[PDB]
């Protein structure tokens, strides 16, 4: 704080996210509006549910193009209505993955109904509750360098294929979503993060659909080898109902490239072909479907 | 010409102006400024080895933008300007020469990126303290605030009760 | 050789003999009962009507253990004899419980009625 | 007939042609074959090269590598070829200690229960994911995973029954794929008229080749030999141009082709394809797309985090990548290579960019 205005400790900055409200989209785009200290504390009546008329924004957009507004001496608010009594249980669409490949008009948040293909790569960690670095059995590498004590929290990153008969996507699940992922107990799950505490770190990669572990990792430990099998077993590789975001904020800001070929090979006959960049999709929970299988 | 600090490349001169955060001595011929843009450097950022470490400036935040800081080298003329300047001056600096390290001391590889002003304004060395006024540096400010909210780093001051605004 | 696919038929297209004696069929019904000696019996089903009998063969294709009242398909041919009429020769024969028959006739009337838009 | 013959080379610009589409099992018997490459079928103009069928078992024959199971979905019936797979190299039981118990136990129930979910009888409910093939006028599916269904209730069969209509409205029905179709309509196809043009003509149909046949390193001389690479070079532009020596043709000829040759492969090396690893082989040439071991030791920059930053800077940059693989595997390393094997790994998800020249794994 205060790197160039002299405002030291002016109360803590605050963020909003906004929903839009326009006739342009069938969607609404949401939205990040940063009300920096001077203006600080905020008018009555912003809260969550409440509909606000913002005015005089600073539209701005950050190295990383990410489009995000902040307050200027020019702003001005004005709440339309308040919050509901109740909140409205509104359920998420249901879309066939095919309808994101159109482009615009399409979600950003949504479900289907598709089918784990296989998994590509799978992290766990326990890393120090002060400080984000790797943490084995509580041994903290950062303790004293702003740490002040030593303890640990588990952290789980895993990538799936997901295709629902019409397209296939790349899903990014992570931490307490793994979980559902793979499809442990919570029992289970916490078993096996308290065991691999241990080494405090396991790594995986696969080549590939039912193919063998990658050199990332080793034949050697029995952790990696239970771990392997499951992640290449109809334990895993099963039918679900997704609910995701898709990765890149509702915009369309997006940088663009044509087709890319590859060159398939196929009954042993070489099909080069232009195909599409593949969906990469965030996912937001995991759940079974008619307990089917 | 403008070019940032995340732009630079292993041996040049340029001007990579910038908002000072501190100052020191380093030698008889030499001084420091220590000095960010707000934009992330290509290379670990260099920095210097110097004869007393209590810098000038508000070191207790300077050191939380780590990454992000650089430390100048200026060496003769132009030290007697260095030591008058005020702490978080926006500052613009000549022929600014641009050196990458690929070796450490212990001759082990390491890279990272040096910055120096050597003596004498030949090829147009220099610095000049920037007012307020140009929208070069509001366009400084402006990118240094940018860099400060969609900052997305890990945050500092983790005993979090510490604040208390302007008690 | 593969066998003619057994077309999902309702025990009243039976009733009607509309599907062709002979022909491979798939019917579903409430086992009326289990006549073991003659391995003959009954498959019950109504459908806002009074309950029709289902007769179907069982001597060998499975010896399941369910019982009366429990809901089964059964998939096969059916052939005529002079007393017992037309009789499934069943390929499969299973159970199943809790099936709401309802929705299953009304899947059915979809996956014929998009057959029939099917140029 | 004009619309329901084979588009381009049935490019994958259709999203069907990554899915398991969801076809009837009578469909998949009403399928025609692409003519221009066969292998993959056709369904309403979308191509299909893979599927997931429902049903029941009805008829078994068991040989060595695979079972053979004749699978009804009231609409049709199928054979459907399924690979065996033993449980070689399982663990041995000991009284171990509570971790390696767990382990070891957990492993046995996994592998007890896939086998419980992939033995399987007659007159069970069954689902394949595979592909088509068709031979002695039989069509059949090739199983890449199957599993037993268990249904006490027929639900799941019922919902399959209801579903299958309207993704069928939805998607398989839609007469389109409707692409930019961007057609050149072999505009200058017979002469380029330019030796530049021709040039890079050249280097379009020689990474076309490159990759077709997954050549991972040549001689020049064994691209410039390809029939067809050849019958591309031959055009009358650079024949005329050589022709001024008259009484040496044949010379000036094809000294010029091997120029054009090397033109050609020196555009794909400004544009990162092909490289010269240190050999003294002067036109040898190595693609990166097949040095495993280059990809590998690139992503030991970051998968394995880079080494030389002080503080835990999440990823790398691109130009301090560069220095680093330049001082640990080679100096003459190009950036466009270097650019070229991050894109791949990338479309491999092996990494991905956070920013602008920024990434991690
Ligand atoms: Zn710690």
């Amino acid at each position: 704080w205060m790197k160039l205005g002299n405002t030291g400790a002016m109360r803590r900055c605050v963020k909003l996210t906004v929903a839009l409200e326009t006739a342009e989209c069938e969607f609404p785009p949401h939205l990040d509006v940063y009300i920096e200290d001077p203006h600080l504390p905020p008018s009555l009546g912003l809260l969550p549910g409440a509909r606000v008329h913002f005015s005089q924004l600073e539209k701005r957009v950050s190295r990383s193009h990410n489009v995000y507004c902040c307050f200027r001496s020019s702003t001005y608010v004005q709440v339309l209505s308040f919050p509901p009594e109740t909140t409205i249980s509104i359920p998420l669409p249901h879309i066939y993955l095919a309808e994101l490949l159109q482009g615009g008009q399409s979600p950003f948040q949504a479900t289907a109904s598709c089918h784990i293909v296989s998994v590509f790569s799978l992290q766990l960690f326990w890393v120090c509750a002060y400080c984000t670095s790797i943490c084995r059995q509580g041994k903290c590498t950062r303790l004293g360098s702003t740490c002040p004590t030593q303890t640990a929290i588990s952290q789980a990153i895993i990538r799936l294929l997901v295709e629902d008969g019409t397209a296939e996507a790349v899903v990014t699940c992570r931490n307490h979503h793994v979980a559902a992922a793979l499809g442990l107990c919570p029992r289970e799950w916490a078993s096996l993060l308290d065991f691999v505490q241990v080494p405090g770190r396991v790594v995986l990669q696969f080549a590939g659909p039912g193919a063998q572990l990658e050199s990332s990792a080793r034949v050697d430990e029995p952790m990696t080898m239970f771990l392997w099998t499951l992640c290449t077993s109809p334990s895993v590789l099963r039918p679900i109902v997704l609910s995701f975001e898709l990765e890149r904020k509702p915009s369309k800001i997006v940088p663009l490239e044509p087709p890319r070929l590859q060159r398939f090979q196929c009954g042993e006959l070489p099909f080069l072909t232009h195909v599409n960049p593949r969906l990469r999709l965030s996912c937001l929970s995991i759940r079974e479907s008619e307990y089917s299988s | 010409t403008l070019l940032k600090l995340c732009d630079v490349q292993p041996m040049q001169y340029f001007d990579l102006t910038c908002q000072l955060l501190g100052k020191a001595e380093v030698d008889g011929a030499s001084f420091l400024l220590k000095v960010w843009d707000g934009t992330r450097t290509p290379f670990p950022s260099w920095r210097v080895l110097i004869q007393d470490l209590v810098l000038e400036g508000d070191l207790s935040h300077i050191h939380r933008l780590q990454n992000l800081t650089i430390d100048i080298l200026v060496y003769d003329n132009h030290v007697h300007v260095a030591r008058s300047l005020k702490v978080g001056s926006f500052l613009r600096i000549y022929s600014l020469h641009t050196k990458l390290q690929s070796m450490n001391s212990e001759n082990q590889t390491m890279l990272s990126l040096e910055f120096h002003l050597h003596g004498g304004t030949s090829y147009g060395r220099g610095i000049r303290v920037l007012p307020e006024s140009n929208s070069d540096v509001d366009q400084l400010k402006k990118d240094l605030e940018s860099a400060n909210l969609t900052a997305n780093q890990h945050s500092d001051v983790i005993c979090q009760s510490e604040p208390d605004d302007s008690f | 050789m593969l066998p003619k696919p057994g077309t999902y038929y309702l025990p009243w297209e039976v009733s009607a003999g509309q599907v062709p004696d002979g022909s491979t069929l798939r019917t579903f019904g409430r086992l009326c009962l289990y006549d073991m000696i003659q391995s003959r019996v009954t498959l019950m089903a109504q459908h806002g009507s009074d309950q029709h009998q289902v007769l179907v063969c069982t001597k060998l294709v499975e010896p399941f253990h369910a019982q009366v009242g429990s809901l089964y398909i059964v998939l096969g041919e059916l052939q005529h004899q002079q007393d017992r009429g037309s009789v499934v020769k069943a390929r499969v024969l299973t159970c199943v419980e809790g099936m709401n028959l309802p929705l299953l006739e009304q899947a059915i009337r979809e996956q014929r009625l998009y057959k029939q838009e099917r140029g | 007939r004009c619309e329901e013959e084979t588009p381009s080379l049935l490019w994958g610009l259709d999203p069907v042609f990554l899915a398991f589409a969801k076809l009837y099992i009578r469909d998949i018997l009403d399928m025609k074959e692409s003519r221009q490459v066969p292998g993959v079928f056709l369904y309403n103009g979308h191509p299909i090269k893979q599927v997931d069928v429902l049903g029941t078992v009805i008829g078994v024959r068991e040989r060595d590598a695979f079972y053979s199971y004749g699978v009804d979905d009231s609409t049709g019936v199928i054979n459907c070829i399924c690979w065996k797979k033993l449980n070689t190299e399982s663990v041995s039981a000991a009284p171990s200690a509570a971790r390696e118990l767990s382990l070891t136990s957990q492993l046995k129930k996994l592998q007890e229960t896939i086998e419980q979910k992939t033995k399987i009888e007659i007159g069970d409910t069954i689902r394949v994911r595979g592909s088509i093939r068709t031979y002695r006028e039989e069509r059949e599916i090739h199983a890449t995973t199957y599993y037993k269904v268990d249904d006490p209730v027929w639900n799941i069969q019922i919902a399959r029954m209801l579903e299958l209509p309207t993704i069928y409205r939805k998607v398989y029905d839609q007469p389109f794929h409707s692409s930019a179709l961007e057609k050149e309509e072999a505009l200058s196809n017979p002469g380029a008229l330019d030796l530049p043009s021709l040039t890079s003509l050249l280097s379009e149909k020689a990474k076309e080749f490159l990759m077709e046949n997954r050549v991972q390193s040549f001689y020049q001389q064994e691209l410039e030999m390809v029939e067809s690479l050849l019958s591309l070079a031959n055009q009358p532009v650079i024949h005329s141009a050589s022709s001024d020596q008259v009484n040496f043709k044949k010379d000036t000829t094809s000294k010029a082709i091997h120029s054009i040759f090397k033109n050609a492969i020196q555009l794909l090396q400004e544009k990162g394809l092909v490289f010269q690893k240190d050999d003294g082989f002067d036109n040898l040439y190595y693609v990166t797309r097949e040095d495993k071991d280059l990809h590998r030791k690139i992503h030991r920059i970051i998968q394995q985090d880079c080494q030389k930053p002080n503080h835990m800077e999440k990823g790398c940059h691109f130009l301090h990548i560069l220095a680093c693989a330049r001082l640990s595997i080679r100096p003459g390393l190009s950036e466009a290579v270097l650019q070229q094997v991050l894109e791949l790994l990338e479309d491999q998800s092996d990494i991905v960019s956070t920013m602008e020249h920024y990434y991690t794994a």
